[PDB]
């Protein structure tokens, strides 16, 4: 993906994590599961909401074909209309699908951004006191309590509370 | 053996695709389809208005009265018209209607017609305006008849056909549509027959327009048993103007007109069926019934439809690439 | 205390916002507006050239040239033409001037006319130059009177309005914009009274045109005390081609003419009531002139001159600087 | 934002950074200060110019409508007219419309990734010599003087030079 | 110590493309999709040959002035080349009525059938022999006429009587046909070539009426007449018959053409050579894959979009930033 | 480049690597060469070939002037039609002249993000066992073998394998 992440060195997206996009899995002695971060998740939903929004309201207007008649002495303005009608047609036609391809490009870029910035903003909170592997999961020095775990997701870790312990094994 | 914490994105059992610039056939979590591409076959009311119904006449053969369009006659309202391909009665006796298409264009649209009798038949004096009827427009009932908003002026039994003149005064608020003709017989015999001798005119006026016209006599070829014609003609007498007629013979005057009240308006030339149906989106082909924002069913449509293109499919993603395990 | 060295971005006082696809409202550092929506609700020359001002005259008033219309009399140039909605003086005999939509599109395009006498009275023999006037007609002066560029021949004293011809031959590099008419009287009578008895025509040659009208006598509807008609006509007279002109009586012959110089300018006719002044403008619209730097505008789609394009849009803001996230001061 | 930096990992703006869009700001105990990092300010600005004066030359051709008159029996053509000139006024304040809309969404994001650039090429210069604070802020293990700041600006920064003093006071907390 | 290091290709590419950030950027790889490049000349389309009207107007053939013999009878096109000098047109002075619309429908058209609608036979009692001007020569031959007309003038004893013609198209193919009005500068001439009274020429189908008598007037010279034929058109739909009445001033339909109906008329002083094309423009023919063209707007096959860019080079590769050395 | 590698950390080509768009340069006892990582080139390729594709695709519509005469009597109409068509030339000229701009812009960001991904999977397999040199470049701490390199490349790299070799090395220095 452009940012990395989805299909990525994320190889693969969580089925179990059912209540958003972007998220955390943990393992530990306690368990294991799926939460989704719901801060991200709840802005990229306001993001892609209001493109949603903004393309339906940009294409809110109609060209308008007639059916007018025209008569045997009226081919050069019959054909006027016709090619004139279809000339729009042919632009808002093009304008539709370009747009439609283009946008689902940018909008899958901007989720890879939102989970490669999520993998990120955790990284930085662990710093050593756990090994960064290939996938975006993270192996602690310490033991990581569902408290801890929350706290990690909150952004409120606590990394001096068990700089010493995660030394110790990380040594060891 | 240490405990873990990964970051991951959302999957599931979808396979809705979507394309990109880059990358066809994309299996996506979450996608909105923008395009519509179903539709009601058939005719509904817009705005909870019935559209006019022409049956089995054209629009000539409503706005002219042809005998076999009395159902339509007289007084009407509509959202928008439906002319029906094979319809049958329109100029019953052959003829020219001058400036057709710029007629169709007036009337649609066009929301409604008030029929009046704008010169009564006592309008012209020294003439027969009872014996103005033909075997090329039989009505339902009787063999030979005529149109119910002209009347073809013949001479009376003795002496020639006169100067006649009419006025009308429009003094409503609403524009007036009307018709007239020109007689041009096959024959001097049927031209000496019908109007006198001498030569003919035909003279109609109001403060902005000027019509002239006299008789072309020859034989055209024969249609409905007729190779005399006529032309016919239609104008509008605005509010306040005036109406002048004159003529020597050959005029097919006018006799009943419409008080004409004026948006989109719509002709549809379609067979389908206009059912007790409700709606807000009428397309040639069918009715829209649709939240959505392009659709490829027909570019003629009245009411507020989505914008036609000629794309099968519009689905932008919203959710992000599914890659369940 | 420790050294510190931080990565940051610009903020500043900005309150202005822009919207994007994602967001709506946010306001940034530095942007560029796009769009015009300014204007000055008067009317300016073009290409120092002064716009003509029609003034109580329409366009159909000012070229057959309607006698209470002389201010606009002699040559003219123009880089466009304002025409006043509610001008009077137009066609004060009644009648039609026909393909008027075609002519007015013509005049449009429009730099300049040079006005001269075309068909001299002398040219008509055996009928009267002089009498032809109406009290439809007025000059501001004189109660009856009639058009500066037409003639309306009438019968002499004698039975009959014998056969007149009248040709012009073009030698000047210059199309001629010329106009004449075929009088529709209300009456047998009038008919009789102004032109001989009998069958009467109107007809006009060049090389490339072929022009014949008849009287078509009736009562129409009173217009500036007038229930008779008349059909007016124009043509242009290409240059090195020949005007042949023939009647036997009802001719409103062609008297005053224009020689045409058209213009690589586009060519425009404004009907407006803005004023005119003695100012200097490089993009004119109906509704005033711009003055502006920017791509596009929103003041309107007619103009003549250098514009923006024109769009429906309130705004058309790009953002330039970033986010704008200054500090909460308190 | 989607770089994350802007608005992101580095949560304000800088009222005092006046000689640049984005920069350093620097302490020690000879003083503090705020500089624009010219390089990228410079090449950002050279690039939205761009953007704007390329947006500008595509959109300057201009639809031109006519005000012909049309006569009683013109609805046809008249109508035709009308609706050609509405169509293209149409097509093209969609043109500009959308283009503004998705030329801020880009702008606002190239802004974001000369930010997260600038971060990250300090970060690796820095290595483990400093201390990352959150906010895009680094402590540093030694002592940095102004020559010091200078030189992680200007792209010099000694890692070898400061490792030692660095080390020991890293382990010494 | 041993290094990995990551990267990308650089090569001696020198081809730029602009960028919205930035302008001549140089790139490994990218296309071109624009073609600035042209045959000029005409060739075939579908292996089918353009009309060459060579040294006669599309009014010079299709009326058939005598100089443009060359082109007579049946044409099959691809396309018409009218060329801007051509000469051979309207001999004998006078409008074609509606001319741009029969140019036109011509240009719709790719293949007439020349056939003798009307055998002089068809009118009685009257001159078909005499009918020839100087205005009109042939080549070999100072005083001739259009191959498809007959200006008939009345016999030597002698009295212009009615004459009159009747065609049934009775055929699968609509047919373009032609006739005329002569409106003499004299009272003499009209008196010599035709008799005495009021004159006519009235036309009519099932669908059409035609009616005029001559306009009498000096005009000024054109080949030496000071005279005017009026010229007109008109296309008898399959199924139809036209019926011709004339006392005087006809000049009539002799030959006509059966007409079988993109098409296109070019207006080029370029040589049609033996070549093919599958796109050909009014400027020449275009032998691409490419997807734009900056040629012309007016072409006939499968072109690629017309547009005023000088190229539009779409960047397929990276910046080219190869070593120094 | 927006992700700041092409023409960025990593300052310039090679004209070595010609059998791919991105790829690697080793240096080790056994010898140094010029391999392009074959996944990332490929899709590339084949995303950049769709691109052109779908452009073609969206743009293989003509709008058609035609060559129709308008008598002196015919100013409008004739007028209506060159406005017309001229306006469909302008709208068209547009789309394609803008799309290539942006396009073009895109196109370069997504060669720039390929590389700088790739660079960033190599930086977290070989954490402290190698040592960022400048321009993308590492230099292991720890003798890495042909058989190494290819594992550091299709992402099997064993770090622990390595460790203990590789902190003697570094310190000792
Ligand atoms: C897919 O998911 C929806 C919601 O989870 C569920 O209702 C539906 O049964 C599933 N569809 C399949 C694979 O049948
Ligand atoms: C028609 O009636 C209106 C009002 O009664 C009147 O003002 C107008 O003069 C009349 N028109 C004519 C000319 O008869
Ligand atoms: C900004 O927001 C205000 C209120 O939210 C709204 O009135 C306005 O339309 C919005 N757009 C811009 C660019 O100001
Ligand atoms: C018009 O003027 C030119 C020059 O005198 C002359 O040759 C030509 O014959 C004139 N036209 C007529 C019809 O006399």
């Amino acid at each position: 993906g452009i940012f990395g992440a989805i299909a990525g060195f994320i190889e693969g997206g969580w089925t179990g994590m059912i209540d958003g996009w972007y998220g955390y899995h943990h393992e530990n002695s306690q368990g294991s599961g799926y939460a989704a971060d719901r801060e991200s998740t709840q802005k990229a939903i306001d993001g892609i909401t209001n493109k949603v929004n903004s393309i339906i309201n940009k294409m809110n207007t109609q060209f308008e074909a007639v059916d007018h008649e025209f008569s045997n002495l009226e081919r050069r303005i019959g054909n006027l209309n016709k090619r004139m009608e279809d000339g729009f047609l042919d632009v808002w036609t093009y304008n539709a699908e370009l747009l439609v391809l283009l946008e689902n490009e940018r909008t899958l870029d901007l989720h890879d951004a939102n989970v490669k910035n999520l993998y990120e903003k955790v990284k930085s909170q662990l710093r050593d006191n756990a090994n960064d592997l290939g996938n975006g999961c993270f192996e602690f020095w310490h033991k990581c309590d569902n408290e801890c775990m929350e706290s990690v997701k909150n952004g409120t870790y606590d990394y001096p509370k068990y700089q010493k312990e995660s030394k110790l094994n990380r040594q060891g | 053996p240490g405990d873990k914490i990964c970051i991951g994105y959302h999957a599931n059992n979808s396979t809705t695709q979507v394309d990109t610039l880059l990358e066809k056939n994309v299996t996506v979590t979450h996608s909105v389809e923008l395009l519509e591409n179903q539709k009601e076959k058939r005719f509904c009311k817009i705005m909870n208005k019935a559209p006019l119904d022409l049956k089995d006449c054209t629009i000539e053969g409503w706005i002219l009265g042809n005998p076999k369009c009395d159902l339509l006659l007289g007084d009407q309202s509509w959202s928008y018209i439906v002319e029906r391909p094979n319809a049958q009665n329109g100029i019953c006796y052959p003829g020219v209607l001058n400036e057709l298409e710029e007629l169709k264009a007036f009337i649609g649209s066009g929301e409604r017609v008030e029929r009046f009798e704008m010169f009564p038949k006592s309008t012209w004096a020294g003439v027969d305006t009872s014996r103005g009827v033909t075997n090329a427009c039989p009505s339902y009932t009787i063999d030979s008849s005529f149109y119910r908003n002209l009347v073809w002026i013949v001479k009376t039994d003795s002496a020639t056909y006169p100067v006649i003149k009419g006025t009308y005064n429009n003094t409503g608020t609403q524009p007036i549509l009307y018709f007239w003709g020109v007689h041009h017989p096959l024959d001097t015999t049927v031209q000496d027959n019908l109007y006198g001798s001498g030569d003919k005119y035909v003279r109609m006026g109001t403060e902005s327009m000027n019509f002239a016209k006299s008789p072309e006599i020859a034989a055209r070829p024969a249609v409905n048993d007729q190779r005399s014609r006529i032309d016919y003609y239609w104008s509008v007498l605005r509010p306040g103007e005036t109406l002048n007629v004159e003529s020597n013979g050959n005029l097919i005057a006018p006799w009943y007109a419409y008080k004409f009240v004026s948006k989109k308006g719509a002709v549809f030339k379609s067979d389908l069926p206009i059912e007790n149906c409700d709606a807000t989106c009428q397309t040639i082909t069918g009715v829209l019934r649709t939240n959505k924002t392009f659709q490829n069913v027909s570019p003629l449509w009245i009411g507020e439809c989505p914008k036609y293109v000629k794309s099968e499919s519009l689905r932008l993603a919203t959710g992000l690439r599914n890659v369940p395990q």
